[PDB]
């Protein structure tokens, strides 16, 4: 590298500054340079006339009127974006309203339940110190440590993540499922109805069984001898709008709904018949299957935690922690919730299942799993464009 | 008319 | 106590820091009475703003010193400030920091402009300007994510990441409150209702706030208003008229997901909110999704949510999961966002005082506070 | 004098955890870096996308800066008056993810991440000034 | 270039004498309005027409 460079009449008050951009790079060609003597009468006019004299007085600015803290800058700034609403109240009050588990912070909860907060090795170091070890004894660890010299919110993060971290983890996943349940189960019965619903009735529609039957049919007719087969699958109903005419006018679906109609008047709208299939196939079967897995999974999770996990010692809880009052009542309901939900679960798979393999295709492919009401949903919209093109090219 | 004008 | 004061196109809003909301919210307006004054002795003002204005709009000639985001007369808009604190607020601006906010890509004209006209006029001892998309999620209780943000002027996307702004990302659409209230008029005299002037554009204003909502489905909704008298709504004009609309209530609020509805080439937020993600990074797509916001009092229709929600969707790919956040209290997230950021211990780092400004002069808003 | 000297001016104050310059012009490489860190491992190729014409391709799916990956915020390097770039680096697993700026002067790039929690503002007004102060003596 | 010589001479008494330039561009000239006296009555430009 090459070699480095060094490192790093007047007014008596002080008045308003009047800035300016300055002279692009320099005064090299500009009428500035020219000393013309119209500019030095100038100087000595406004030295004689009274207009400095009445600048000092009138535009002379209003004065100035200008007016150990462990905890990260970044960290200052979030506390006080989710707490705003305690703003009022000292350190002693909010302390005493988070370990009820009120209805009235549900949300800020959550954000002492990041990772943001959690994973600060420095502070945890620096205000060790300070904590209280209520694991037991119930006593600071240090000799004074005084709390009152902590500033707002370092009192908050000592007395709170780490003076209860050994059991803070746990208390906010009892929290954390405790809000998810509370929200979840009634949707997640509905979905799973529907699914159901919708697998049986495809599978209990003779309309649709009969309309396959006819495609079939009209299908070995143009098919050579050799290909003759008696079965196909539903995700082979896509070549039908693919197949055009000597014109391209009309294609091979288009004439069926003129078939069906002229001939077939049990077939002509199957559509309104069938209706549950088409909002199931908004759902996806594997992202809602994993969903309801995950809550048996956090509810068999709660169980060993607070029968035999941290939850399970009440020593290391403070007299006015009623997480262990709030989590045993619901703790017989939320077994009965889950045992339902398995069923529904149970149920849902099964009744996936018979009208899955009644009509040829498999569970074992997790594209035909996931898009198995897709493709019957993509034939009854391609079923209505065909129809709605059919009836106003005629009419 | 209607709201507004005369018309 | 730190100030925070909202300019806005159609609101200007105004507080104190820590408040939950704004103490004085009122038109940005400027009126100038157009007609001759004969009765003498009542010392009559020459120009009126904010409420006393649309109280007497009728006989004066209302101009939003705002337009398109843009400020279009730096005379005027002092006079409404000027009656925000003295007037509205009744606080001396001397002894009180004051927060102002910025509109996304910004020219850079302003800024100073702005600055200069605050610690010169008040005097203000500290200031800090910052994006009111960015103060949006922070009274939503995020930091990452893409703001829905629109209002009486213009709308901006602008996809926040701990709170740092992405210039490139942010697009700009001209789909504004005042555009589908110009809309509605333009349509509501099909039925023979004639609004024109200005003063009663504030009218339809009223009219939109309370009849217009969104549609989940356009072509349901025509055939079911064409079919049935169920849609129609009775509203009473000041004079005592009484008006009924068919199916403009989901037409005019329409036109924001079809903007060829008022010729526009550019298309609907829907898009524009795909549209804009696409232009950020792949890893960080997946948190933008599940973190959008709406503001803005454009975006307090009926079913407004449900039905982007549906159109983005299919917009989206299906591996995508969509949450729309739309906080109820949104119309005044951009100044609550404000109020939080004021409240802050480590606010005071980035504040920008009188005596440094003297020798950085106005250039420093553009490296101190950005 | 000392190029490695600049890098204590740059440690000085704490606030940064790296902190390198690069001279950009024929073959890159670093004149001064802190050892063992991020910026000492700088490969040319980096700073030919930091330098390149092309402005746009490094928003698709960021760029990586000494192999760590990084997110673009904000870029000024070719406009006069700033020559500045600001970038935050990308981490998985929820990592710590941190503030870069580059500033580029005649000769070379300097280039300043900080600790963590440091406001981006900070890191951009530091780089600013060491690199308005090089490039004031023509470098 | 008079009225130009004649407010550059106002701004170097009125300003400190770290910034006393001797030029400044066209440009500047729009931070007479926005600079008013203690009861914002008048301004640079308006003491300047007097
Ligand atoms: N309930 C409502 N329904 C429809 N539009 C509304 C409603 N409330 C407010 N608005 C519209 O929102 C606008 C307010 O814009 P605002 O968000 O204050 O702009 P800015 O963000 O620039 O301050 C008004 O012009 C009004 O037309
Ligand atoms: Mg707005």
């Amino acid at each position: 590298p090459p070699p480095p460079p060094p490192l790093p009449r007047r007014p008596t008050r002080r008045l308003k500054q009047m800035h300016w951009e300055k002279l692009n790079s320099g005064l090299e060609f500009t009428f500035w340079t020219g000393p013309s003597d119209e500019a030095n009468k100038i100087l000595e006019t406004l030295h004689t006339s009274g207009v400095l004299d009445e600048l000092d007085e009138s535009f002379a600015m209003k004065e100035a009127k200008t007016l150990t803290d462990y905890m990260s800058s970044e960290l200052q700034k979030l506390f006080g974006i989710h707490f705003h609403k305690l703003s009022h109240k000292n350190p002693n009050e909010i302390i005493r309203m988070i370990l009820h588990c009120d209805d009235s912070m549900n949300e800020c909860v959550e954000f002492l339940s990041s990772d943001k907060v959690l994973n600060q090795p420095k502070l945890k170091a620096d205000l060790e110190p300070y904590r209280i070890d209520w694991a037991n004894g119930g006593d600071l660890v240090n000799s004074e440590k005084d709390a009152s010299e902590l500033s707002r919110w370092d009192y908050l993060y000592v007395r709170l993540i780490v003076d209860l971290g050994g059991y803070w983890n746990q208390r906010m996943n009892a929290l954390k499922v405790k809000n998810i349940i509370e929200t979840n189960y009634e949707n997640l019965v509905r979905q799973t109805k529907l699914i159901g619903r919708a697998a049986l009735e495809l599978r209990d529609s003779k309309v649709f069984k009969g309309l396959l039957y006819l495609i079939l049919y009209l299908g070995n007719y143009m098919n050579d001898y050799v290909r003759q087969a008696k079965g196909f699958a539903i995700g082979s109903l896509q070549r039908l709008p693919l197949i055009k005419n000597a014109n391209n006018t009309k294609s091979l679906l288009h004439i069926l709904d003129i078939t069906i109609r002229k001939h077939f008047p049990q077939f002509d709208n199957f559509s309104p018949e069938l209706s549950t299939v088409t909002e199931a196939a908004k759902l996806n079967i594997e992202a809602i299957e994993q969903e309801c897995s995950e809550l048996i999974r956090g509810c068999q999770n709660l169980q060993i935690d607070c029968d035999s996990g941290a939850l399970s010692d009440p020593t290391v809880f403070h007299p006015d922690d009623k997480i262990l009052s709030v989590i045993l009542p619901w703790l017989m309901e939320g077994t009965k919730k889950m045992d339902f939900l398995k069923e529904h679960l149970r149920t849902m798979n099964t009744t996936l299942n018979n009208a899955m393999r009644y009509f040829g295709e498999q569970p074992n492919d997790p594209n035909s799993k996931n898009l198995f009401f897709k493709r019957v949903d993509s034939f009854i919209i391609d079923y209505s464009k065909a129809r709605s093109d059919n009836l106003k090219s005629e009419e | 008319w209607x709201a507004x004008c005369p018309a | 106590a730190a100030l925070v004061v909202d300019n806005g196109s159609g609101m200007c809003k105004a507080g104190f820091a820590g408040d939950d909301a704004p103490r004085a919210v009122f038109p940005s307006i400027v009126g100038r009475p157009r007609h001759q004054g004969v009765m003498v002795g009542m010392g009559q003002k020459d120009s009126y703003v904010g409420d006393e204005a649309q109280s007497k709009r009728g006989i004066l000639t209302l101009k939003y010193p705002i337009e398109h985001g843009i400020v279009t007369n730096w005379d005027d808009m002092e006079k409404i400030w000027h009656h925000t604190f003295y007037n509205e607020l009744r606080v001396a601006p001397e002894e009180h920091p004051v927060l102002l906010t910025e509109a996304p890509l910004n020219p850079k004209a302003n800024r100073e402009k702005m600055t200069q006209i605050m610690f010169e006029t008040f005097n203000t001892p500290a200031m800090y300007v910052a994006i009111q998309a960015v103060l949006s999620l922070y009274a939503s209780g995020r930091t990452t994510g893409i703001v829905m943000d629109s209002g009486d002027g213009v709308t901006h996307t602008v996809p926040i990441y701990e709170g740092y702004a992405l210039p490139h990302a942010i697009l700009r659409l001209d789909l504004a409150g005042r555009d589908l209230t110009d809309y509605l008029m333009k349509i509501l005299t099909e039925r023979g209702y004639s609004f024109t002037t200005t003063a009663e554009r504030e009218i339809v204003r009223d009219i939109k706030e309370k009849l217009c909502y969104v549609a989940l489905d356009f072509e349901q909704e025509m055939a079911t208003a064409a079919s049935s008298s169920s849609l129609e709504k009775s509203y009473e004009l000041p004079d005592g008229q009484v008006i009924t609309i068919g199916n403009e209530r989901f037409r005019c609020p329409e036109a924001l997901f079809q903007p060829s509805f008022l010729g526009m080439e550019s298309a609907g937020i829907h898009e524009t909110t795909f549209n804009s993600i696409m232009k950020c990074d792949v890893d960080i797509r997946k948190d933008l999704y599940a973190n959008t916001v709406l503001s803005g009092g454009t975006t307090m229709y009926p079913g407004i949510a449900d039905r982007m929600q549906k159109e983005i969707t299919a917009l989206a790919p299906s591996t995508m999961k969509i949450k729309i956040i739309a906080p109820p209290e949104r119309k005044y997230s951009v100044w609550i966002g404000g109020s939080i950021l004021a409240s802050l211990s480590t606010f005071q780092q980035m504040w920008i005082s009188k005596q440094e400004y003297d020798e950085s002069g106005p250039s420093i808003v553009h490296r101190k506070c950005f | 004098a000392g190029w490695n000297a600049y890098i204590d001016n740059l440690m000085a104050d704490g606030t940064c955890q790296d902190a390198a310059i690069v001279g950009y012009k024929d073959s890159p490489c670093v004149w001064a870096a802190v050892p063992g860190k991020t910026f000492v491992n700088i490969t040319p190729a980096e700073v030919g996308v930091l330098v390149g014409k092309d402005r746009s391709s490094f928003y698709v799916n960021g760029l990586t800066l000494g192999g760590q990956k990084c997110m673009v915020i904000r870029d000024s390097l070719l406009q006069d008056g700033e020559f500045s770039m600001d970038l935050r680096t990308k981490s998985t697993g929820g990592a710590p993810t941190f503030n870069v700026t580059v500033t580029k002067t005649d000769k070379t790039l300097v280039l300043l991440m900080g600790k963590e929690g440091v406001h981006g503002g900070l890191i951009n007004k530091k780089c600013y000034e060491m690199a308005s102060h090089l490039r004031r003596s023509q470098y």
